[PDB]
DNA sequence: TAGGGAGGGTTTTTAGGGTGGGT
């Protein structure tokens, strides 16, 4: 589910310093500026970091700072994407991971009229069913959802899920 | 880095053999969905064991195989815990059990093969027996008949048939440390605990004397003081 | 699992400002995958390095650790009072993790006599149905000693239990009690019991016994 | 479908999750 605890992205890290460093750098500025982080996670390159808040509050508190400087770099605090990613989205977004065996991209598949992506996964050799259709729906994509129910692909019957976050159960 | 790491563990105690406990790892200062948790136990007087592990961000779990199938580790995230629910106990299993946190983050999946254990609990002790809470049942203070002259005398406390531990003890007074030497219980093939305290005498001064026992169990409550004479026949 | 980390010495003894050398092999290759740890009694592990040759934040200097191939090494450059422990190595880098068996490192001192004692039961043994003979051994140095119950001609085996203590912290010396258990039937119906001992620290064998009660 | 981490777990359709199973 990608963790419950709030936590940011900080970019533009002076890569030269060891991760243990930067560890300190970016806790005492925001320590300076009055903010008590609870870790700070260095990623691989060290160009990068995800910040780790106690709370909501502090998150926003911390995105409204400005000119934080670590080591001569000005970092800078994102929101990861993932808001802009299926966050918003896999109401519009649905699954119908074949149920039977591989099958054939250009296969006729007229049992959907309006979606951007049929796109199956395939591996070296043979392969799984595992396809998931697209969505340009707004208030949910139950048009669809309810609107298959049990086509026919070669081999045997089909299902068609949630993906993302909305089938997790 | 500057919150305060910190680990406690829950949940252990008493538990039949065949039975399920489950053991609860309360993690603080970390975000426990980009770390690795792992459970080590420890037999009494016997090394450190690897148990599990779970690495959440990448759904990886792991068992020793002492304790594979039998064990089952997860995490709750919204309550920043880990879990290690025990099945099919042994008395084996009875050791005393900690969670752990890897030094650093999983930032790559090849993480594992560096750093280690950076911070550990307290540490819950899980017991598997049969057996159920008793007393102690202490015996001599008996000193060698055959004594000598002067030269050294011995005395003894045997705390016998008690279940569980542990048995904090002394002698007569509050604080007698004079070569008094305290014993690790033993585990018995009936399944109490039995105990020996001793103390150094001077075979001269021994009239006088005193060196009556101060047996305690805690969840017992059979404090039981036996005293120091030779016997007569 | 599968994968065995065999730590040697399993126990040294040493002095202070002495160099110690813990050697653990692995049975497959980790890479680099090994960390170091100490524990002491009634706490939990301390780490002490990491990626077999890093030292964990705070760990003194004179710790160290080298890599040759599938053998690990720990080694202290000058023993230190607080650095009698027990240490452990570990394993990460193929599968489920294991620890190796440890090796427990205790003061060096000179050897000492035990002063071997024996004890009969305490008159409720006598009415509860049980027997309890003991044996103690008391400030002996070192930790190596062999104890034998005999019922009158014959070694007692497989109904005794012996514990021993730690150094202690005023002679680095130990402590034994072998405790023989017998129902009241075997032990009212003997005569002779007796312990033995054979302790490098004595030249001969001090045997000491008691015929029954005879007080 | 079931092996490795150069396929990917905070975003640009390769799958995503951990009852599919082991790094
Ligand atoms: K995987
Ligand atoms: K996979």
């Amino acid at each position: 589910g990608g963790g419950h605890m709030f936590n940011l992205f900080v970019g533009n890290l002076n890569f030269n310093k060891s991760a243990p460093e930067l560890k300190t750098g970016i806790s005492d500025v925001f320590a300076k500026n009055d903010l008590a982080v609870v870790d700070v996670r260095i990623g691989m390159t060290r160009k990068f970091g995800y910040v780790d808040f106690e709370s909501a509050e502090d998150l926003e508190k911390a995105l409204e700072l400005t000119g934080l400087k670590v080591f001569g770099n000005e970092i800078k605090l994102e929101k990861p994407k993932g808001k802009d990613s299926k966050k918003e989205r896999d109401a519009r977004t649905l699954l119908a991971k074949n149920l039977p065996y591989k099958v054939t991209q250009d296969e006729l598949k007229e049992v959907f009229e309006d979606a951007a992506e049929i796109r199956l996964v395939s591996k070296d050799g043979k392969s799984k069913g595992i396809a998931y259709i697209e969505f340009k729906t707004e208030a949910d994509a139950e048009k669809t959802f309810e609107e298959k129910q049990g086509t026919e692909i070669d081999g045997r019957s089909i299902s068609l899920y949630y993906t993302g976050e909305k089938g997790q159960n | 880095e500057i919150s305060e790491v910190q680990l406690v563990e829950s949940g252990g105690g008493l538990v039949q053999p065949g039975g399920s406990l489950r053991l609860s790892c309360a993690a603080s200062g970390f975000n426990i969905y980009y770390y690795s948790i792992h459970w080590v136990r420890q037999a009494p007087g016997k090394g450190l064991e690897w148990v599990a592990s779970i690495s959440p961000s990448y759904g990886y779990t792991s068992y020793a195989d002492s304790v594979k199938g039998r064990f089952t580790i997860s995490a709750d995230t919204s309550k920043n815990t880990a879990y290690l629910q025990m099945n099919s106990l042994r008395a084996e299993d009875t050791a005393v059990y900690y969670c752990a946190r890897w030094s650093r983050w999983a930032y790559s999946y090849w993480s594992y093969k560096s750093y280690g254990m950076d911070y550990w609990g307290q540490g819950t002790l899980v017991t598997v027996s049969s057996a159920s809470t008793k007393g102690p049942s202490v015996f001599p203070l008996a000193p060698s008949s055959k004594s000598t002259s002067g030269g050294t005398a011995a005395l003894g406390c045997l705390v016998k048939d008690y279940f569980p531990e542990p048995v904090t003890v002394s002698w007569n007074s509050g604080a007698l440390t004079s070569g008094v030497h305290t014993f690790p219980a033993v585990l018995q093939s009936s399944g109490l605990y039995s105990l020996s305290s001793v103390v150094t005498v001077p075979s001269s001064s021994l009239g006088t004397q005193t060196y009556i026992c101060n047996v305690n169990h805690k969840p017992s409550n059979t404090k039981v003081d036996k005293k120091v004479e030779p016997k007569s026949c | 699992s599968d994968i065995q980390m065999t730590q040697s010495p399993s126990s040294l003894s040493a002095s202070v400002g002495d160099r110690v050398t813990i050697t653990c092999r692995a049975s497959q290759s980790v890479s680099s995958a090994v960390a170091w740890y100490q524990q002491k009694p009634g706490k939990a592990p301390k780490l002490l390095i990491y990626s077999a040759s890093s030292l964990y934040s705070g760990v003194p200097s004179r710790f160290s650790g080298s890599r040759s191939g599938t053998d690990f090494t720990l080694t202290i450059s000058s023993l230190q009072p607080e650095d009698f422990a027990t240490y452990y190595c570990q394993q990460s880098g193929g599968g489920p993790i294991t620890f190796g068996q440890g090796t427990k490192v205790e003061i060096k001192r000179t050897v000492a006599a035990p002063s071997v004692f024996i004890f009969p039961p305490s008159d409720s043994q006598l009415k509860s149905g049980t027997a309890s003979v003991v044996c103690l051994l008391n400030n002996f140095y070192p930790r190596e000693a062999k104890v034998q119950w005999k019922v009158d001609n014959a070694l007692q085996s497989g109904n005794s239990q012996e514990s021993v203590t730690e150094q202690d912290s005023k002679d680095s010396t130990y402590s034994l009690s072998s405790t023989l258990t017998l129902s009241k039937a075997d032990y009212e119906k003997h005569k002779v019991y007796a312990c033995e001992v054979t302790h490098q620290g004595l030249s001969s064998p001090v045997t000491k016994s008691f015929n029954r009660g005879e007080c």
